[PDB]
Order: structure tokens, then sequence, then C-alpha cells
RNA sequence: AUGGCAGUCACGGGUAACGGAGAAUUAGGGUUCGAUUCCGGAGAAGGAGCCUGAGAAACGGCUACUACAACUACGGUUCGGCAG
RNA sequence: AUAGCGUAUAUUAAAGUUGUUGCAGUUAAAAAGCUCGUAGUUGAACUUCUGUUCAGGUUCAUUUCGAUUCGUCGUGUGAAACUGGACAUACGUUUGCAAACUAAAAUCGGCGUUCGACUUAGGGAGUAAACAUUUUACUGUGAAAAAAUUAGAGUGUUCCAGGCAGGUUUUAGCCCGAAUACAUUAGCAUGGAAUAAUGGAAUAGGACUAAGUCCAUUUUAUUGGUUCUUGGAUUUGGUAAU
RNA sequence: GCAUUUGCCAAAGAUGUUUUCAUUAAUCAAGAACGAAAGUUAGGGGAUCAAAGACGAUCAGAUACCGUCGUAGUCUUAACUAU
RNA sequence: GGAAAAAUAAGUAAACCCUACCAUUUGGAACAACAAGAAGUCGUAACAAGGUAUCUGUAGGUGAACCUGCAGAUGGAUCAUUA
């Protein structure tokens, strides 16, 4: 879309926003183009399990 | 009888190959004697209640044309 | 240009001449003259039937074997069936006149590159799956 | 180049540049209409004409100095052939070729050309009849030309 | 015989480029041809040209920079809603970056990407990249 | 078809219900009256899902059963478990004395304003047709259905009046004309409040109009969906969901949110 | 009175064809399905006829025929039609 | 691969192996032996180009300015093009509105004039209706049911997904929601300058204009008779680079 | 498909054009004109070569490749056949 | 005066029969026929100029492949020889 589209620059951002609720494109990371370098190993990262484990709460 | 067949000529498109094909529908019309007829020449009907198995068109506006010939060769995006 | 003809005015042409041209397809040809209705399943993936009588085939070519085969009888359609026995002691369990279950081998056509005129498999013996026949702890009547 | 899957080329003709009327020559357009006229009367073809015109009198295209066509001129002046070079002549040869024809009952490379012949008038007249210029009941079969005959 | 000159004209360009004419001599030309032409030019494809009048139809001679990579037209110029844009920009242009689809509009003839600007475009003209 | 239809199904009943999806298979189906099917509001909606007073199917069974008489439709008594409260209504809950306009949102959905004993007194009629009838005598009807008998001369076909419900008495109309307010009772673009532009009718069998409003937004419909909810920039009533505009999807996050 | 339709495919035939909303895969364009919750249509064993009513040729109403289902003291009877 | 996994059959993709996009056709399958030819398909080039200036943004550039920060705004230039105006033999005319300024005449004041305020005339601009041959095609909005697809909000224990839910610390009450997009094909409203087709004055006649004459006719209470407005028919004369 | 001379009959390209006409055109289902041989019908004609056939020879076999003869055809008029 | 059975004519028209035709299915045999395979049998066509070449068309003959006449094409065993 056009970089003005009522569109993108509400459906955008609202994506972006989510990306940031769950962490995987830190604040300065704004413009959707990042949207896509995102390795699958990132958002696997952060799961209930993932995290558990990153947060010393267990052995393993 | 006072009754006439006007063709029209139309464009159809076709989804895949993205063009067109021609076609032509047929309308029975009725003709008050009052304009005089004359084959071949554009004609402007009206929608009027059903007055026959096919009439359901009647003249109002009827304007003289010529066609040297073949009124089916003729083909007119009119 | 090409053999093709390229007017925006042309559609209908160019349409006409896929619709026909493509009758060259087998595939399209097939579905297309309700052959599969013909066939002894008469389209259906499976059909029930009655052991005619279990008969041999010889190997092809390269092969040398004797192929285990039962003869059946489908049931609504009524057609002699050549129906290869798959593994190995298989024919040991259908007996004749039991009611047997058959499927197709690879696309219904070719038989397998061994075989004949076959163009069958054999699946169940009175109502029991022959693998279930095949492995000792699974059935046996 | 009409009806050869084959044959084509060049013949000559290239109105030069300077579109007024050469120099040397004097004649208000009216002198031109005579003489284009006169010499039509006799019974020319505007075809012919302009030939004239310029091999004879120096007139290189009458067009240029009239701002008038031949045709149009002699259409003008009630002086107008009728039935045009165009089909005229292709339905004359096209005779000629059916009266040879006839003796020669035989020929048939002449029986073919006649057939190219006898299409080409047929395209003529689609063509002049479309631009209201010749009567659409006009039609050539062997009455027409033998009607010119007359 | 002969039909879309644009084409005439514009292949005969492109052989131009393409073998390493040092400029180029149309012979049948046309608006469109014009347009089309001052259209690359302004997008800084062609050099300086020149038309000579020939009293008939005139003839065109375009300079050639060495930035010509493809010119052509496409055959019957279909017709292009705005929505139909990026099917043709991925189909045509080697690139999201040499954007030139030239189209024909009522607001005239304007590159693939103006169309946009003005929000419009219509029957898709010819190509240039 | 067999007859006539007879029941209504969840899924097909309208949007304007923000009806619940999952909920059973029906839906209440209007009854025929006042207002068209798609353009009502049973009142077993009108209290269940709306007010929220009711709630179970017998909840309601009970309120318009009940020999006390709890809800009022422009200054009367209802008992039918759908009756179609339209569009610019005034419905009263007796048991409390609560009064509702009904209205579109600006989204279309369907909105109860609440009234103050004052507007309640006065609702607002858009005029259907207009011709004399029996013995000499001129009549105009309103879309609420409403026939009247000698009404004033100054008014034309597609006009809007106040109506005093109290007296069951006109005052102030005010026809549609290049230059007023209105309510789009319908249409792409319903819930909608602005000045009309200018109408141009095409007679050929649909006429057309245009308007501004607020943020001065251009807003086209058909005749047949314009209410002229006032004349001269003045409303007549008070619009839910403040103005009669709605905003961008942007505008909206900009005003909650504030992106 | 003699027209009406037709290669811009009439007329006729096939369809394991009730039409849509939609469903499956899809760079783009396409390919193949839609009995089946929404809508519209058609039908209730086949076929025709009708009473009644604001409303159906209804069909969980009636009449006759074709083929059938249930009872019988064989005289006669059935509010006999599960594609709810 | 894993509470799942084989198999049979129809079907999608791989199939640029049915191809409009996007195939092949000397020899691999494939140009007809060859010409004519109505349907069909396809068709050369010309018709305000262009310039000047103003304005609104737009961008981009920046030996640059003011602000903010974790990335934007304002200002200036140049430039392009858009736009929209205007004017230039140059896309319109009437209306009503509004009007913006100017040339005269009036009135009022001071000393016929220096000047000022206030009137008639005047078009832009500013809307709405009537016109620019007729369509194609494109813009845009009206219409295109719901559910489904996309999709916003929203921790149903995640999720399928439902459309709910959020805060009792204002709790006989509070806050917030049920949005949005796509919908091609045919119809409607509408903006339009390109391509494309179609059309206007050539037998002649057309165009504009004045008068005369004849036919037809609305309002004049109505009927006549005149006249007259309004349409149409001609004859003539004038105008126009016919 | 067309090569002896000469004479008629209608035709054709290309070139040459400061001649007219001014889109008249490209290709084409339908639909037509042609299309060596061989072959066919009814007449001509019949020199040479020659399918079938009759013979010699060659071969294990030869009604085949060589040799001696020979009918249809090959030539023609008028029909038909289309590869 | 209303009104049951009965009877009546024109009508809608069930079923049934006859006369034609369509569609969809399904059926049939000895001998025959077709399909596929081979170090069956007889010979050798074709490739190699495969006994001095294949091949196309048409015609005629023959255990068989095929031979033969007339006309072609090289995809040939030639891209070539007036002095
Ligand atoms: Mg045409
Ligand atoms: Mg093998
Ligand atoms: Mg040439
Ligand atoms: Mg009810
Ligand atoms: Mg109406
Ligand atoms: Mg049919
Ligand atoms: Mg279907
Ligand atoms: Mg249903
Ligand atoms: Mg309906
Ligand atoms: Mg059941
Ligand atoms: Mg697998
Ligand atoms: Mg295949
Ligand atoms: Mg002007
Ligand atoms: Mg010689
Ligand atoms: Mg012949
Ligand atoms: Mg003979
Ligand atoms: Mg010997
Ligand atoms: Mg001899
Ligand atoms: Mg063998
Ligand atoms: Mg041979
Ligand atoms: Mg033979």
């Amino acid at each position: 879309l056009d970089p003005k589209d009522p569109r993108r620059l509400f459906e955008g951002s609202a994506l972006l926003r989510r990306m940031f609720k769950y962490g995987l494109l830190s604040e300065q990371e704004r413009k959707l183009d990042y949207v896509l370098g995102l390795t699958i190993h990132k958002l696997m990262e952060r799961r209930l399990q993932t995290r558990v484990f990153k947060l010393n709460l267990a052995n393993s | 009888n006072r009754t006439v067949i006007i063709r029209r000529d139309y464009l159809h498109y076709v989804r895949k190959y993205n063009r067109y094909e021609k076609r032509h529908r047929n309308i029975p019309v009725h003709i008050s004697p009052c304009f005089s007829v004359k084959e071949g020449d554009i004609l402007v009907a009206g929608q009027c209640r059903p007055i026959s198995k096919t009439v359901r068109f009647n003249a109002l506006q009827v304007v003289p044309n010529e066609i040297i010939g073949s009124v089916r060769k003729q083909f007119l995006l009119f | 240009g090409v053999g093709k003809p390229r007017g925006i005015r042309a559609g209908r042409k160019l349409a006409r001449h896929r619709k026909d041209q493509r009758w060259a397809d087998n595939d399209f040809n097939k579905r297309l003259l309700g052959s599969r209705w013909r066939n002894p399943f008469m389209g259906a993936s499976h059909a029930k039937g009655l052991v005619t009588e279990k008969i041999g085939i010889e190997s092809k070519q390269p092969n040398s074997a004797v192929r285990k085969c039962v003869r059946v009888l489908l049931r609504k359609n009524s057609k002699k069936i050549a129906a290869f026995v798959p593994m190995d002691g298989c024919l040991n369990f259908l007996a004749e006149n039991d009611e047997v279950l058959v499927a197709g081998l690879g696309r219904q056509g070719h038989a397998v590159g061994d075989i004949p005129g076959v163009r069958f498999k054999v699946v169940c013996v009175k109502g029991i799956s022959l693998l279930a026949l095949f492995k000792g702890k699974k059935e046996k009547r | 180049m009409q009806m050869k899957g084959k044959g084509k080329g060049i013949s000559g003709s290239a109105l030069p540049f300077k579109r007024r009327s050469p120099k040397w020559l004097h004649m208000t357009p009216s002198t031109v209409v005579d003489l284009s006229v006169k010499l039509a009367k006799k019974g020319l073809t505007p075809s012919q004409i302009g030939v004239i015109l310029r091999d004879q009198h120096g007139i290189p295209q009458v067009r240029f100095l009239t701002g008038q066509k031949i045709l149009r001129i002699l259409k003008k002046n009630g002086c107008a052939p009728q039935l045009p070079e165009d089909l005229y002549f292709l339905i004359k040869k096209a005779l000629s070729i059916r009266k040879h024809l006839e003796k020669n009952r035989k020929d048939k490379d002449s029986k073919y050309r006649l057939i190219l012949v006898e299409s080409r008038i047929h395209r003529l007249s689609r063509y002049y009849k479309l631009n209201q210029k010749l009567p659409p009941k006009w039609k050539y079969n062997a009455q027409t030309a033998s009607a010119l005959v007359q | 015989v002969k039909v879309n000159i644009l084409a005439e004209c514009l292949k005969d360009l492109v052989n131009a480029e393409k073998m390493g004419k040092k400029q180029v001599l149309l012979r049948p030309v046309s608006k469109v041809v014009l347009k089309f032409l001052r259209i690359m030019q302004k997008n800084g494809y062609i050099g300086e040209f020149e038309v000579i009048d020939d009293h008939r139809s005139k003839k065109v001679v375009v300079e050639l920079i060495g930035r010509i990579n493809k010119c052509g037209v496409i055959s019957p110029r279909y017709d292009v809603p705005l929505a139909d844009f990026e099917k043709w920009t991925n189909n045509i242009l080697p690139s999201r970056q040499f954007g030139n689809v030239v189209l024909t509009t009522t607001y005239g003839i304007l590159t693939h990407e103006e169309c946009r600007k003005r929000h419009t475009g219509g029957k898709i003209l010819g190509f240039f990249y | 078809a067999r007859g006539p239809k007879k029941h209504l199904k969840r899924i097909n009943a309208p949007k304007s219900w923000m009806l619940n999806k999952l909920g059973g298979i029906w839906a209440t189906r209007p009854s025929q009256g006042p207002h068209k099917l798609r353009e009502s509001l049973p009142l077993s909606v009108l209290l269940k899902e709306r007010l929220n007073y009711a709630l179970n199917g017998r909840d309601v069974t009970l309120i318009l059963n009940d020999k006390e008489q709890n809800v009022f439709v422009d200054g009367k008594v209802r008992r039918d478990k759908g009756y179609p409260t339209g569009l610019m209504d005034v419905v009263r809950i007796e048991k409390t004395d609560q009064s509702f306009r009904i209205l579109y949102d600006t989204k279309g959905r369907f909105v109860l304003k609440s009234l103050s004993k004052e507007e309640a007194k006065y609702k607002l009629l858009k005029v259907t047709a207009k011709a004399i009838g029996p013995n000499q005598i001129p009549y105009i009807v309103t879309h609420d259905s409403r026939t009247i008998r000698f009404p004033n001369p100054e008014i034309k076909i597609g006009d809007t009046l106040k109506y005093d419900l109290v007296n069951n008495k006109i005052e102030n109309f005010a026809h549609l004309e290049s230059g007023n307010v209105c309510y789009i009772q319908q249409g792409n673009n319903i819930g909608r409040v602005g000045i009309i532009q200018h109408i141009e009718k095409h007679q050929g069998s649909f006429d057309i109009c245009h308007v501004k409003d607020a943020k001065g937004n251009a807003f086209a419909t058909r005749l047949g969906n314009i209410f002229v909810l006032g004349q001269g920039k003045k409303s007549w009533i008070e619009l839910p969901s403040g103005d009669g505009v709605r905003e961008t999807i942007l505008e909206e996050r900009k005003r909650k949110f504030s992106y």
C-alpha cells in the first residue's frame, strides 16, 4: 500500500503494537519492514516454556 | 402489425482471457402508428406493461438512419 | 505474432479454442467422458465380492513367478474380476466362496509392473482385513 | 501487395516537398479548370487528364495549383465520368478476359486470372457502395458489364 | 500491414540500444510515439531528439544514451483499474525500482507511477526499463 | 412458496440488533406494525438485550403480560413480544418513568437515547404521502404510519413534522430543501447528520441528495433515506454518540488511545 | 396478417447438474467442487383432480387411476405413505 | 510422521504437460499442396501545440535556519509536475447568489477642484440548472443480506474460538464493546482532457442574423375575430476566410 | 508445372512516373478456382518403353534384382479422381 | 323456497393400448476376430551402396517379408568439373 493508506496507517500500526505486547520487536524497530526479519527462533523464545527456563525458575 | 424487432449490440467480457466477444439481444417493440418506421434505423423504447408474449417495450422516439445494406452486418456500440 | 490471436475483441475465439484444443488431454478426456463410471467398480473405491476360484498367474519379462490371484464376482456390478492376493501366505486364508473386499493398485489402469492383466488387490476375507490374518496375534477363523 | 503471398515491390511517385505551385508557371486556378474540363469533355479520365497537364503543359500537380483535386473540379463542372476509373477499368479487362476465354474455353491460367479480377471488382463495389458513391442496387454479374458495352 | 506504430517505433529503438546504435531513425511516427518518447526522455532514458517534417507523417531521430535496457508495447492495451496495478508492476517491470509502465488515461499519458499520483490510470500502453 | 413466512433465524436477524451469534437458532420476528421488518426493534429485543431489564425469554412474557403495564410506545400501552419500535419513536418504561428515542448509531446499531420529560412530549414525524380523500378533505401520512386529518396546507410530500404527543398536535414543520439538517434512516451512510446541499432529481426513477456536517464531510444518499432532523442547522433532538458523525477507524483510534 | 430464432450457435442431445452465499489448493492468472445450517426453487410413492381458506394443487387434508402398505366373521374398513 | 500412521479412488499443486499471463509446430507430435474469398479478428498519420504569471500543496535537493529527541516539524532556494486560476485569435453560455475591484453620475464635509465615505454599470471568482455527436474505458460515491475470508479491540488457562468483558476502593452504580476492508460481471448518480469506435456542412446544404409569409399553439374568464408569445415551414437579404 | 520456329488471343511482375482514387486494406470457418503420376467412364491414337502375363538364365529356392517378348497404360478429346 | 341420490354437456385429464422416435444402461456364441510374447516354422525386407539404395503416392501381382511400372524426395552411398 501507499505509505499514507488509511488502511496501512491503521492496520500496520496495530500489527506492530501487537509485536510489541508480545515483545518480538524492540521499541526502536517500528517500521513494518522489520516485521519480516523475524526468526522463528525469536518467536519461540517468547513461550511459557522458553520463559520459565530462562527465568532460572527451572533446572532445564 | 405495429410491432418491430430492435437489435442491441454489446460486448461481453471474458474473465480468463481478459477480453471481449460480441453479442446481440433481440427485442420485441410496439410501434404506435404516429411515428413512421423504416428498416435499419435507431429507435428509443420505453418500459411498458406486457402487451403480448414478447412485447414489453413501446417506441417513444425514432431517429432515422442510413445503413447501406445488411442490417445484420451492421454492429454498432450505440 | 504467434498462432494465438491477440485481439481485445477476440476473446470468444481464444475461449472456444481452449475448450477445443483441451480434449487433447487424457486426464480431461477421461473424467469428461464418464469413463470412470464404466469400469468394474463403477467409479467406486472398493467393491465386495465372492471368490470364484484361486488361480495363479505368471510374472512377465525379467521376472518369473507364480502370483497368487483370486477370480472374484462383484456384487451389484456382477463382473469377473482378476484380484491379486497380497503378501506371502495370503492365499492360504482365502477360502473359495468367501466374501472379499477389493481395491485397485496405483492409479486404475496399469497393474504393478510384474503382473499381467490384474488390476485389483484383495484386502478382506469374510470381512477380516488380510493384514490382520497375516500377523498371528491379530485374527483368524 | 494485393492477392500476392510472394510477389511485392515499389513502383514510383513521390510528391516533392514544396507545397506551392512551381515558379515558372502562371495560371489562375480558372485557366487550368478550363483545360481540365475542356480536355475532359473530349472524353478523358481524370487519371489521364492529369498526365497531360504534366507531360504537355508543365503543371506538376493540379491539386497544388488549384487547391482542387481533378475529379472534384470535374464533378463541379458537370463533366463527371459517371463510373470511376477504378471500377470501370477492372470491369473492362474483367470483360476482355471473358471474351478471350470463350474462343479458348480451355485456357485455365486465364480462368484463374479472371477469378482474381472479378474478386477485386466485388471489393470495389463493397467500397464504392458504402460511400454512397454508387447506387446500392449495383451488381456486376455479366449484365452489369454488358450493360456498359452498349 | 502496419499497426501500433508505437510498437513499430519502439522495438526499432530497442534494437538500437541493443545493437549499440549511436542514434535511431524511426519512420512512421505519431503524437503517441512522441509523447512516449518525451516521457522516456524526461525520465532520462533517451537523449535529445529531432522530428523531421515528412510531409506525410513525420520521421523522428532519437539520440541513444545507452541506458535503455528494453522498451516495448503491450499487444492490445488492456484496461487496468488502479486495483490492477501490482499485478502488472510485478509482471512487466524487472524490479520494484524501475517502475516504468506507460499507461493512457483520460488524464493523458502518465508513468506507471504518476497514475497513482493522479489516482486514475486506465489502459496499458507500453513499458521501459 | 407454501404461503407466508412466519419465523426468523438467529443468523438472518439484522446486524442492527447487535445479536448473539451463538445465541440460539431463531430470534423474535417483528410483528407486522408501524415499521418495516429490517427497520425495527421488537420489544423483546429492546428489554432483554438492550436495556437488560428482562433477561431470559419468560422474563419478557411477564413484563408485557403483567396486569400492570410497564411499557409505553408513543403514549400508548403495548403488550406484544415483538412490537416493531421504529426510528424516531418514544418508549416509556412505566415503573421507572424512563423515556427513550429509537435511533440508529453512527455505525448503524439501534441505540436508546434517554429523554427528559420534555422531549418525551414531542416526536419527529416524516411525511409519507399527501393527498385529498373523502368529502373534500386533506390527508397527510407519516413514516410512523400516522394518518393525519386536516393538516397545515404548506406541507409538501417530503416533509418533516414535530409532533406534540400530549395533544396529538403538530407544530413547526420543515421540508427538505437546500440548507437543512438531516438524519439518514438507512444506507451505507445511516446514523449521519448533516446540512443538505442540493437535491438533484433524475425522475427516471430515483433522485439523489448530498450533504455536509461537522468535519465537513461529503455525503451521498437517495432521498427516501433522508429524514429532516431540523430546519436550518438547528437539530430538533439530542443525538446519540455525541453528534451524528462517525470517525475514520483512524479518528476513533486517535480519539480513544490517541495514536 | 405471416411472422418469431439462428455461426455474436438457434433447434436437439448429455450431465453421478437444483442455482447462489460459498468450499479445497493459488506468486499472479488459474484448476476442481458445491447433496449438505443462509436464501430462493422443487417435491413428498408416480401422476392428475379438488374441498376449504386471506393463504396451498397442500399433502403429517380429500377423489380416481398405476404400483403398493394394514385388518377382516371376505360383507367391508384404514387419521394407509418416515425425502420429520 | 507420532495419538496417530498406512491404503484405494476422485480431485489441487508440481503441469510454461492445455499456455490469456505462458508453451510448442525443419528434423522430436505438429503449416494445410496451392490461390480466391462474406462471417471473425486486426488496422497508418493531422485537429489548443505553447508561453507568461499567481496560487495551494508534493516531493526531492540543500557549502542553511528555528524545535524535538531517540525520530519529526517549520523556513528558504532550486526543480519538477500536479493542480487550479488568469491572460494570451485559447474548455463554454444563461441564470440566481455572493462578490470582488474599477470607470462614471449623485449626496455629504472642508477650501470649480485636492480628497474622502456612500450609489448604477462591470467579469473573474463562488454555487445550481441548460450545452460540449454517441459509447467504450477509467475516478468516485449510491447498491452489492447474514454467516464465511481478511481484520481492530479482546490472556476463552494458550489455542480452536466466543464477542465478550474491564473496576466494589464512588456500587441499589461505573467504564468500554460488537468497528473495518474485498465483493470483479449487468444495471443506476456522477468527474474526465488519453487510446478506440462513432458522428457533424458536398447533390447540397449547412451555420448565425433580420424581415416577410404560411401551419401549430400556452397564459389573456370562456367562445370568436384580430394581435401576440411560443414552436415548426419556406422565401429573401445580411454576416462569417462559408 | 513450364524449354523447336513463326503468327494471333487475354494475362503478369519488376522498373519509371511532379497521373488520378484517396482506405479502399492483413489474414480467413463457411464457400469456390486449380492440383505430374497412377487410377476410372465413353471415343480416338498406338512409335518407344513397359505393371499383369509368356519365356529364357541365376540360384539350395526366384513367378526377384540381368536378358527375349508382351497387354493395360504411357499420347489425345470429353467426363471423374485429389493424393 | 332451500335441498340430498340420479342423470347431462362442454372441460381438466389419471391410467391403458396402438403408431412412430429419443436417452441411459446392459447382453450375446462355435468358427471367427483382436492383444501381447518368444533361440516356434519359412525365408531374409530394412540399417552397411544390407547384392549396386531406401522412401512417398497410386496400380498390379505374390507362401511371407515384398517385387514391379509411372511420378516424386532426399532425410542418400554427390553439397563439386564445356577448357
Ligand atoms: Mg470492423
Ligand atoms: Mg523393465
Ligand atoms: Mg512494401
Ligand atoms: Mg407474534
Ligand atoms: Mg416511481
Ligand atoms: Mg437440454
Ligand atoms: Mg454444478
Ligand atoms: Mg432450504
Ligand atoms: Mg423470487
Ligand atoms: Mg428416518
Ligand atoms: Mg505418504
Ligand atoms: Mg497428461
Ligand atoms: Mg474563455
Ligand atoms: Mg532446342
Ligand atoms: Mg474439378
Ligand atoms: Mg481407351
Ligand atoms: Mg544349379
Ligand atoms: Mg521390349
Ligand atoms: Mg517372429
Ligand atoms: Mg512403391
Ligand atoms: Mg496393393
